[PDB]
Protein backbone atom coordinates (compact mmCIF):
# COMPACT_ATOMS: atom_id res chain seq x y z
CA UNK A 1 0.00 0.00 0.00
CA UNK A 2 3.32 2.59 0.63
CA UNK A 3 3.86 1.54 -3.13
CA UNK A 4 -6.85 -4.63 4.03
CA UNK A 5 -8.19 -2.49 6.14
CA UNK A 6 -11.76 -3.10 4.29
CA UNK A 7 -11.63 -6.48 5.96
CA UNK A 8 -10.80 -5.40 9.27
CA UNK A 9 -13.82 -2.43 8.71
CA UNK A 10 -16.39 -5.68 7.72
CA UNK A 11 -14.91 -7.55 10.93
CA UNK A 12 -16.05 -4.72 12.75
CA UNK A 13 -18.78 -3.53 11.02
CA UNK A 14 -20.17 -6.90 12.06
CA UNK A 15 -20.69 -5.93 15.91
CA UNK A 16 -22.72 -2.66 14.43
CA UNK A 17 -26.61 -1.88 15.34
CA UNK A 18 -28.92 -2.25 12.30
CA UNK A 19 -29.31 1.56 11.60
CA UNK A 20 -25.27 1.77 11.75
CA UNK A 21 -24.66 -0.61 9.09
CA UNK A 22 -27.16 0.72 7.12
CA UNK A 23 -25.01 4.00 7.53
CA UNK A 24 -21.85 2.42 7.25
CA UNK A 25 -22.43 0.79 4.03
CA UNK A 26 -24.71 3.64 2.35
CA UNK A 27 -21.79 6.14 3.47
CA UNK A 28 -18.88 3.35 2.28
CA UNK A 29 -21.03 3.55 -1.25
CA UNK A 30 -21.27 6.88 -1.70
CA UNK A 31 -18.02 7.30 -0.55
CA UNK A 32 -16.75 5.10 -3.34
CA UNK A 33 -18.99 6.29 -5.81
CA UNK A 34 -18.92 9.50 -6.40
CA UNK A 35 -17.00 11.79 -3.46
CA UNK A 36 -13.89 10.62 -2.94
CA UNK A 37 -12.94 13.30 -0.46
CA UNK A 38 -14.73 11.64 2.73
CA UNK A 39 -13.67 9.02 5.13
CA UNK A 40 -15.71 6.57 7.68
CA UNK A 41 -14.43 4.97 10.54
CA UNK A 42 -15.64 2.88 13.68
CA UNK A 43 -15.20 3.51 16.85
CA UNK A 44 -15.71 1.85 19.87
CA UNK A 45 -14.79 -1.34 21.58
CA UNK B 1 2.13 1.29 -22.30
CA UNK B 2 5.03 -1.39 -21.60
CA UNK B 3 5.36 0.46 -18.71
CA UNK B 4 1.64 0.75 -17.94
CA UNK B 5 1.23 -3.60 -18.94
CA UNK B 6 3.88 -3.73 -16.12
CA UNK B 7 2.60 -1.74 -13.59
CA UNK B 8 -0.87 -2.99 -14.35
CA UNK B 9 0.39 -6.98 -13.88
CA UNK B 10 1.88 -5.40 -10.62
CA UNK B 11 -1.37 -4.47 -9.68
CA UNK B 12 -2.91 -7.72 -10.83
CA UNK B 13 -0.28 -9.85 -8.92
CA UNK B 14 -0.46 -8.02 -5.63
CA UNK B 15 -4.36 -7.82 -5.78
CA UNK B 16 -3.54 -12.04 -5.77
CA UNK B 17 -1.87 -12.28 -3.71
CA UNK B 18 -4.05 -10.15 -1.46
CA UNK B 19 -6.97 -12.52 -2.49
CA UNK B 20 -4.51 -15.85 -1.45
CA UNK B 21 -4.17 -13.83 2.00
CA UNK B 22 -7.87 -13.82 2.18
CA UNK B 23 -8.38 -17.28 1.20
CA UNK B 24 -5.55 -18.28 3.74
CA UNK B 25 -7.69 -16.68 6.63
CA UNK B 26 -10.85 -17.87 5.85
CA UNK B 27 -9.52 -21.54 5.40
CA UNK B 28 -8.09 -21.07 8.88
CA UNK C 1 -39.67 -26.12 -19.49
CA UNK C 2 -37.09 -23.71 -17.64
CA UNK C 3 -34.89 -26.34 -16.44
CA UNK C 4 -32.01 -26.68 -18.62
CA UNK C 5 -33.04 -22.82 -19.90
CA UNK C 6 -30.01 -20.61 -19.74
CA UNK C 7 -31.75 -17.65 -17.97
CA UNK C 8 -32.36 -19.70 -14.39
CA UNK C 9 -30.35 -22.70 -13.98
CA UNK C 10 -28.03 -21.43 -11.46
CA UNK C 11 -30.23 -19.11 -9.79
CA UNK C 12 -30.14 -20.18 -6.45
CA UNK C 13 -27.17 -22.38 -5.31
CA UNK C 14 -27.06 -20.48 -2.56
CA UNK C 15 -30.70 -19.84 -0.80
CA UNK C 16 -31.89 -17.14 -1.98
CA UNK C 17 -29.92 -14.21 -3.71
CA UNK C 18 -32.56 -13.82 -6.70
CA UNK C 19 -29.98 -13.02 -9.64
CA UNK C 20 -31.40 -9.80 -10.27
CA UNK C 21 -30.01 -7.02 -7.70
CA UNK C 22 -26.84 -5.80 -7.88
CA UNK C 23 -24.41 -6.56 -4.70
CA UNK C 24 -22.71 -3.17 -4.34
CA UNK C 25 -24.83 -0.28 -3.20
CA UNK C 26 -22.23 2.23 -5.23
CA UNK C 27 -23.41 0.96 -8.27
CA UNK C 28 -26.82 1.74 -7.22
CA UNK C 29 -25.65 5.48 -6.33
CA UNK C 30 -23.91 5.28 -10.25
CA UNK C 31 -27.39 4.19 -11.66
CA UNK C 32 -28.94 7.31 -9.78
CA UNK C 33 -26.48 9.42 -10.95
CA UNK C 34 -27.00 8.97 -14.66
CA UNK C 35 -30.73 8.14 -14.49
CA UNK C 36 -30.72 4.62 -15.12
CA UNK C 37 -32.87 -3.39 -15.44
CA UNK C 38 -33.13 -7.19 -15.78
CA UNK C 39 -33.35 -6.83 -19.37
CA UNK C 40 -29.80 -5.74 -18.87
CA UNK C 41 -29.25 -8.57 -16.67
CA UNK C 42 -30.68 -11.24 -19.69
CA UNK C 43 -28.46 -9.17 -21.90
CA UNK C 44 -24.94 -9.07 -20.44
CA UNK C 45 -25.51 -12.03 -17.86
CA UNK C 46 -26.54 -12.46 -14.18
CA UNK C 47 -24.24 -11.24 -11.04
CA UNK D 1 -1.38 25.64 -43.40
CA UNK D 2 2.06 26.95 -42.01
CA UNK D 3 -0.64 28.28 -38.95
CA UNK D 4 -1.88 24.89 -38.60
CA UNK D 5 1.43 23.08 -38.75
CA UNK D 6 2.95 25.41 -36.20
CA UNK D 7 -0.13 24.55 -33.69
CA UNK D 8 0.01 21.13 -34.37
CA UNK D 9 3.53 20.90 -33.62
CA UNK D 10 3.39 22.88 -29.92
CA UNK D 11 0.67 20.53 -29.66
CA UNK D 12 3.13 17.74 -30.22
CA UNK D 13 5.57 18.65 -28.38
CA UNK D 14 3.27 19.15 -25.22
CA UNK D 15 2.01 15.39 -25.96
CA UNK D 16 5.85 14.61 -26.03
CA UNK D 17 6.57 16.21 -22.53
CA UNK D 18 3.45 14.57 -21.01
CA UNK D 19 5.00 11.06 -22.38
CA UNK D 20 8.00 11.89 -20.80
CA UNK D 21 6.04 12.78 -17.43
CA UNK D 22 4.03 9.99 -17.76
CA UNK D 23 7.55 7.89 -17.94
CA UNK D 24 9.52 9.88 -15.52
CA UNK D 25 6.67 9.19 -13.03
CA UNK D 26 5.54 5.85 -14.08
CA UNK D 27 9.66 4.50 -13.76
CA UNK D 28 9.13 6.30 -10.63
CA UNK D 29 6.17 3.79 -9.53
CA UNK D 30 8.22 0.61 -11.34
CA UNK D 31 11.23 1.52 -8.89
CA UNK D 32 8.76 1.49 -5.90
CA UNK D 33 7.21 -2.02 -7.03
CA UNK D 34 10.46 -3.41 -7.15
CA UNK D 35 11.39 -2.18 -3.26
CA UNK D 36 7.79 -3.25 -2.59
CA UNK D 37 8.56 -7.09 -4.22
CA UNK D 38 11.81 -7.05 -2.74
CA UNK D 39 10.30 -6.17 1.36
CA UNK D 40 7.81 -8.99 -0.05
CA UNK D 41 10.51 -11.30 -0.58
CA UNK D 42 12.36 -10.76 3.20
CA UNK D 43 9.11 -11.20 4.65
CA UNK D 44 8.93 -14.55 2.91
CA UNK D 45 7.78 -23.47 6.09
CA UNK D 46 8.41 -22.54 2.49
CA UNK D 47 10.72 -25.67 1.56
CA UNK D 48 8.10 -28.13 2.99
CA UNK D 49 5.25 -26.48 0.82
CA UNK D 50 7.71 -26.36 -2.50
CA UNK D 51 -1.63 -18.92 -20.87
CA UNK D 52 0.56 -16.61 -18.99
CA UNK D 53 1.27 -14.50 -21.59
CA UNK D 54 -3.12 -14.22 -22.32
CA UNK D 55 -3.44 -13.73 -18.71
CA UNK D 56 -1.25 -10.92 -18.43
CA UNK D 57 -3.68 -8.52 -20.18
CA UNK D 58 -6.60 -9.78 -17.87
CA UNK D 59 -8.69 -7.29 -15.64
CA UNK D 60 -7.78 -8.19 -11.67
CA UNK D 61 -10.70 -10.10 -10.35
CA UNK D 62 -10.32 -12.43 -13.90
CA UNK D 63 -6.97 -12.50 -13.53
CA UNK D 64 -7.55 -14.06 -9.33
CA UNK D 65 -10.19 -16.08 -11.23
CA UNK D 66 -7.75 -17.56 -13.62
CA UNK D 67 -4.92 -18.12 -11.23
CA UNK D 68 -7.72 -19.91 -9.11
CA UNK D 69 -9.03 -21.98 -11.78
CA UNK D 70 -5.68 -23.28 -13.19
CA UNK D 71 -4.82 -24.19 -8.86
CA UNK D 72 -8.34 -26.10 -8.80
CA UNK D 73 -7.79 -28.22 -11.86
CA UNK D 74 -4.06 -29.03 -11.08
CA UNK D 75 -4.57 -29.62 -7.50
CA UNK D 76 -7.98 -31.82 -7.61
CA UNK D 77 -9.70 -32.03 -10.13
CA UNK D 78 -8.22 -32.35 -13.80
CA UNK D 79 -11.65 -32.51 -15.41
CA UNK D 80 -11.78 -28.83 -16.31
CA UNK D 81 -10.64 -26.41 -18.40
CA UNK D 82 -10.33 -22.81 -19.05
CA UNK D 83 -9.65 -20.49 -21.97
CA UNK D 84 -9.43 -16.75 -22.49
CA UNK D 85 -11.51 -15.33 -25.12
CA UNK D 86 -11.89 -11.83 -26.54
CA UNK D 87 -9.17 -9.26 -28.47
CA UNK E 1 -32.72 14.99 14.27
CA UNK E 2 -34.77 13.85 11.23
CA UNK E 3 -32.54 13.82 8.42
CA UNK E 4 -29.81 11.60 10.65
CA UNK E 5 -32.26 9.15 11.17
CA UNK E 6 -33.69 9.15 7.71
CA UNK E 7 -29.81 8.60 7.11
CA UNK E 8 -30.19 5.42 9.28
CA UNK E 9 -33.35 4.08 7.71
CA UNK E 10 -36.17 4.63 10.82
CA UNK E 11 -39.19 6.11 9.14
CA UNK E 12 -41.04 7.78 11.98
CA UNK E 13 -44.66 8.41 10.63
CA UNK E 14 -36.48 -1.05 10.82
CA UNK E 15 -33.89 0.30 8.92
CA UNK E 16 -34.25 0.38 4.63
CA UNK E 17 -31.50 1.42 2.18
CA UNK E 18 -33.59 2.20 -0.01
CA UNK E 19 -35.04 5.10 2.28
CA UNK E 20 -31.06 6.01 2.86
CA UNK E 21 -30.58 6.20 -1.14
CA UNK E 22 -31.08 9.53 -2.46
CA UNK E 23 -31.19 11.35 1.45
CA UNK E 24 -27.94 10.37 1.57
CA UNK E 25 -26.85 12.28 -1.66
CA UNK E 26 -28.75 15.43 -0.74
CA UNK E 27 -27.58 15.75 2.87
CA UNK E 28 -23.97 15.65 1.89
CA UNK E 29 -24.53 18.32 -0.51
CA UNK E 30 -26.35 20.22 1.93
CA UNK E 31 -23.37 19.60 4.10
CA UNK E 32 -21.12 20.83 1.96
CA UNK E 33 -22.64 24.10 1.45
CA UNK E 34 -23.83 24.54 5.09
CA UNK E 35 -20.27 24.35 6.24
CA UNK E 36 -18.90 26.20 3.63
CA UNK E 37 -21.47 29.37 4.06
CA UNK E 38 -20.50 29.33 7.87
CA UNK E 39 -16.98 29.74 7.00
CA UNK E 40 -17.81 32.93 4.35
CA UNK F 1 -0.23 -41.73 9.48
CA UNK F 2 -2.55 -39.06 10.38
CA UNK F 3 -0.88 -36.84 10.63
CA UNK F 4 0.76 -37.52 6.60
CA UNK F 5 -2.75 -37.55 6.09
CA UNK F 6 -3.21 -34.06 7.34
CA UNK F 7 0.41 -33.09 6.02
CA UNK F 8 -0.81 -33.71 2.18
CA UNK F 9 -3.99 -31.31 2.30
CA UNK F 10 -1.37 -29.01 4.06
CA UNK F 11 1.25 -28.94 1.47
CA UNK F 12 -1.57 -28.64 -1.34
CA UNK F 13 -2.76 -25.90 -0.28
CA UNK F 14 0.43 -24.37 1.23
CA UNK F 15 1.70 -25.19 -2.25
CA UNK F 16 -1.01 -23.21 -3.82
CA UNK F 17 0.06 -20.45 -2.01
CA UNK F 18 3.76 -20.77 -2.31
CA UNK F 19 3.15 -21.22 -6.37
CA UNK F 20 1.60 -17.66 -6.14
CA UNK F 21 4.40 -16.45 -4.01
CA UNK F 22 6.92 -17.88 -6.23
CA UNK F 23 5.31 -16.38 -9.32
CA UNK F 24 5.52 -12.73 -7.23
CA UNK F 25 8.84 -13.57 -6.70
CA UNK F 26 9.66 -14.52 -10.38
CA UNK F 27 7.73 -11.21 -11.32
CA UNK F 28 9.77 -9.09 -8.95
Amino acid sequence: EYLDQAHKQYETARHLPPPLYVLFVQATAYGQACDKTLSVAIEGS
Amino acid sequence: ESVEDKLELRRKQFHVLLSTIHELQQTL
Amino acid sequence: GDLLSPDSVLSCLYPGDHGKKTPNPANQYQFDKVGILSDYVLELGHP
Amino acid sequence: QRKRLAEKYRECLSNKEKILKEIEVKKEYLSSLQPRLNSIMQASVQEYLFQYETARHLPPPLYVLFVQATAYGQACDKTLSVAIEGS
Amino acid sequence: YLWVQKLGGLHFPIADHSLSASHMETTMKLLKTRVQSRLA
